[PDB]
């Protein structure tokens, strides 16, 4: 049913964006995560001036976006607890020419300004999920280590295409490459020997 | 001129709703003002300010750069009613005027939001990519 994968800190997905560039006036990223670790990179897309970086940082959800002329950084956290509580949490990030929106469970922020510029929402370089090469620190990544925990239904969507990255990794795609080996289920995180 | 205007932000939980608007005004004398208005309803603390791009995004219990606050007006109404006994609702309207000396124009907007269910900090730098 749902496309899930468990990352153990040495594994990541990489969807080849070189031979198929992506451009749009708006885009959207959705995923659910479950984890016990305080820090870890969940998703990065973009090696250009444009990028989106989504990570856990000290048990908070961290989002860093470079949307053309401007930059956005947010940190989100429950008040009496953290997001590395071994429970699923749902993330949705929406960008367009005038506005960025992020929601994590019961909190939503929408922020924008009049840009008055011609810009392109795209990325040439690989779309990374769950981690990234160790000798490759990605633009705007606040954390330096790969994810440990579960990611589910990672989907990137724009006005041209919709990529079910979690599904593609589970099934297979010549542009979808997996570093290491990951189980396409959510393992009991309390026991990650 | 400037790379942006008519800044807006909305942060929403079921416990606190925050609406922010921001406006720039170039006075033509080497200074410009940034005006923030914000309205919040519910429970929790909210703040909006100007910061340099080097400001670290982090949570904080407390409350070179050529911008300073010249005027601030805050109106806060508190309604106390017990839920099941306690319990309260806060309505807040703030206006803040920042005055900036123009030689430096790379300013960021920093918003904090501490409710009873969620907390969020965010930094928006609208023309940062004119910095480098």
């Amino acid at each position: 049913d749902a496309s899930i994968a468990t990352f153990k800190g040495s594994e990541y997905f990489a969807y080849d964006l070189s031979q198929n560039p992506i451009q749009s006036s708006s885009d959207e990223i959705t995923l659910s995560f479950k984890t016990l670790q305080r820090n870890g990179l969940m998703l990065h897309t973009g090696k250009s001036a444009d990028y989106v970086n989504l990570a856990l940082k000290n048990g908070a959800v961290s989002l860093v976006i470079n949307l053309g002329s401007g930059a956005f950084e947010a940190l989100v956290e429950p008040v009496n607890g953290k997001f590395n509580d071994n429970a699923w949490h749902d993330v949705k990030v929406t960008r367009n020419l005038r506005q960025v929106t992020i929601s994590v469970d019961g909190i939503l922020t929408t922020t924008g300004y009049t840009q008055e510029d011609y810009t392109m929402l795209g990325s040439d370089d690989f779309f990374y999920v769950g981690g990234s090469p160790s000798t490759a620190d990605l633009p705007g990544s606040p954390v330096s280590n790969n994810f440990m925990g579960c990611l589910k239904e990672v989907v990137y969507k724009n006005n041209d295409v919709r990529l079910e990255l979690s599904r593609l990794a589970k099934q297979g795609d010549p542009k979808m490459k997996i570093h290491g080996v990951v189980a396409f289920k959510c393992a009991a995180l309390e026991v990650l020997f | 001129d400037f790379g942006w205007g008519d800044f807006h932000s909305n942060i929403k939980t079921v416990k606190l709703n925050l609406l922010i608007t921001g406006k720039i005004v170039d006075h033509g004398d080497g200074t410009f003002s940034v005006y923030f208005r914000h309205d919040s309803t519910g429970q929790g603390d909210v703040s909006v300010s100007l910061v340099p791009p080097t400001k670290i995004v982090e949570f904080d219990l407390a409350q070179s750069f050529n911008c300073r606050i010249e005027y601030e007006k805050v109106d806060k109404a508190t309604k106390n009613t017990l839920c099941n006994y306690t319990c309260y609702q806060e309505q807040t309207q703030s206006h803040v005027s920042w005055l900036c000396s123009k030689p430096f124009k790379v300013i960021c907007i920093y918003i904090s939001f501490y409710s009873t269910d969620y907390k969020l900090v965010q930094k928006v730098c609208p023309d940062y990519n004119y910095h480098s």
